[PDB]
């Protein structure tokens, strides 16, 4: 008489591709408290869907055709199109909510909207800003996935999104995930430059991008002392897919993909869960709060002010 | 800039003054923010003090009996200047509205006494005014006071007594040796010969509780 409610096999659609709410996740929610919400953000081919799938209910040794979050297929890469649309939803058995996100400012959505405001160009930017603000106001942590280092345009977008957010202020933690890392990026000399650039580029961001999720203490660098870094921000690197002398494998210079994925998952799960509103909330209450926030963000006033400026 | 400008009017219509300033600042910060909020915050604040304080800017001065001045912020009259209530700020003496009754140096005569803000008003002027009316014909042992050898003697900055520098306050254990005050806070008066006290009747003076004289 204490069996679990149900087990989710595949992620559902929390928000339709037309920016419409979809109330269909209450069937898998309970009345428990102390819930954790994780969101993702990134460009078109960064790999947010794969990261979310591997961090929620998947393993690297499994296949990409059975992932909880649909990933880009080989036939789709040749056409230069996107796969994830709208916002997804999935909750693991540990009562951890995972939220996916479509690419921001991606040319695929723009091209699809061409054959369908003053011009059909600021619409994509506003949709991206709306999603960023929503994830920044109803999620406990947000992970930013970057295909390459220093895009120089994501920081400005993040600051602008946080400046136009809906609303003793609450600022969720920010995580910088560098996907498809190489050996050259796994050196202390380059690490210092990376941390310095990240810290100097977000000096007045008001977000919690430091003091938590320190990969230096996760045994990634055995002999690297903590004082070697002026300010270790929350940055993590994810590498590319992976008689006796002649059988020695090649030298990669970076830890195994599975090891880093497991470490990242453990660190994400062992994170804090601060309060969102000025009251305690449960799973159902959190769902209702998120729905109300999305409804308010859609018919907001700051967005119109920013729209007349473009 | 637009957000800061829009938020400034809301806070400007919301306003001792520290609580109001803090509330206005918090309201402005929660209303809107941007990349240039420091300028708007400074402008909103400074237009505080300028139009703040001067209005409910109470005099903070305390009497020597620990009572506050009842006046708004006011200036003290200079030596020989009359009180002017219509100036901004007003020129008034401090006043707590408290009154006591005090006896003279010799104890024979009582009068009403206003609550003193100055040490001369407390230890000298009240008693001098009563002395003219009561004990000024009795024998006195005078205490040494500062006698200026110069037309403008300086207050001492913090062995024959100094004739160039005076003690600004009262003589006490922490004072520099050889300084005297401008007036004595003490008085020693002869009421009469020893026979003027009668052991069976006590002292013949007013204000004594029955049987305690
Ligand atoms: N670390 C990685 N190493 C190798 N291949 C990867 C890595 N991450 C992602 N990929 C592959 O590159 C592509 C990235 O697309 P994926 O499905 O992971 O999500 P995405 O780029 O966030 O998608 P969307 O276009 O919806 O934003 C996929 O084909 C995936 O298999
Ligand atoms: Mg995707």
């Amino acid at each position: 008489k204490l069996l679990p409610p149900e087990r989710m096999k595949h992620s559902i659609k929390l928000v339709d591709d037309q920016m419409n709410w979809c109330d269909s996740a209450i069937e898998y929610l309970l009345d428990q408290t102390d819930v954790l919400v994780v969101g993702v953000l990134g460009l078109q081919g960064t790999g947010k869907s794969m990261v979310m799938s591997l961090l929620s209910a998947n393993t690297p040794e499994e296949d990409q055709r059975t992932y909880v979050f649909r990933a880009q297929s080989a036939e789709m890469k040749e056409r230069g199109g996107n796969q994830t649309s709208g916002i997804d939803f999935f909750i693991t058995q540990e009562r951890i909510v995972f939220l996916d996100t479509q690419p921001i400012l991606s040319p695929s959505i723009l091209d699809h909207l061409i054959n369908n405001y003053n011009l059909p160009h600021t619409y994509v930017e506003m949709q991206s800003l709306q999603i960023a603000a929503f994830l920044f106001t109803v999620c406990h942590v947000v992970i930013v996935v970057q295909d390459w280092f220093t895009d120089l345009s994501l920081y400005r977008f993040l600051q602008t999104a946080e400046m136009v957010k809906p609303s003793t202020e609450y600022y969720p933690h920010l995580v910088f995930l560098q996907n498809k890392a190489r050996r050259e990026d796994f050196c202390p000399r380059k690490l210092r430059q990376m941390h310095l650039m990240i810290d100097q580029l977000m000096a007045h961001s008001h977000l919690r991008y430091k003091g938590t999720l320190s990969m230096l203490q996760c045994n990634v660098f055995p002999g690297l002392p903590p004082d070697f870094l002026d300010s270790e921000v929350n940055l993590f690197l994810v590498p590319f897919m992976d008689p006796l002398f002649s059988l020695l494998p090649g030298y990669r210079g970076h830890p195994s993909f599975q090891s880093l994925v497991s470490k990242l998952r453990s660190q994400v799960m062992s994170m804090a869960r601060p309060q969102l509103s000025h009251t305690i909330l449960t799973e159902k209450n959190w769902f209702h709060y998120a729905a109300r926030i999305w409804d308010g963000v859609r018919k907001s006033s700051a967005l119109a002010e920013y729209s007349r400026l473009l | 800039e637009n957000r800061c400008q829009k938020a400034l009017p809301m806070a400007h219509s919301a306003y001792v003054h520290k609580n109001q300033l803090a509330q206005a600042l918090r309201v402005y910060s929660q209303h809107a923010r941007g990349p240039a909020f420091h300028k708007y915050a400074m402008q909103l604040h400074e237009d505080c003090y300028k139009f703040w304080s001067n209005g409910h800017q109470l005099c903070e001065e305390r009497s020597l009996t620990d009572q506050h001045c009842v006046h708004k912020f006011h200036s003290l009259p200079k030596s020989g200047e009359k009180p002017e209530a219509d100036r901004n700020p007003p020129v008034l003496y401090h006043n707590s509205r408290a009154r006591s009754t005090g006896a003279c140096n010799c104890g024979r005569k009582q009068a009403p006494r206003d609550d003193p803000f100055d040490i001369k008003a407390a230890n000298y002027d009240f008693y001098q005014l009563l002395e003219e009316k009561c004990c000024g014909k009795l024998d006195h042992i005078n205490f040494p006071v500062f006698e200026p050898s110069t037309p403008d003697p300086a207050p001492a900055k913090n062995r024959q007594a100094s004739t160039v520098e005076y003690l600004p306050g009262m003589l006490h254990s922490n004072c520099p040796k050889g300084l005297l005050p401008k007036f004595s806070s003490w008085s020693l008066v002869k009421l009469g010969p020893a026979k003027s006290y009668n052991f069976h009747t006590g002292l013949d003076q007013q204000g004594f509780i029955p049987g305690t004289n």
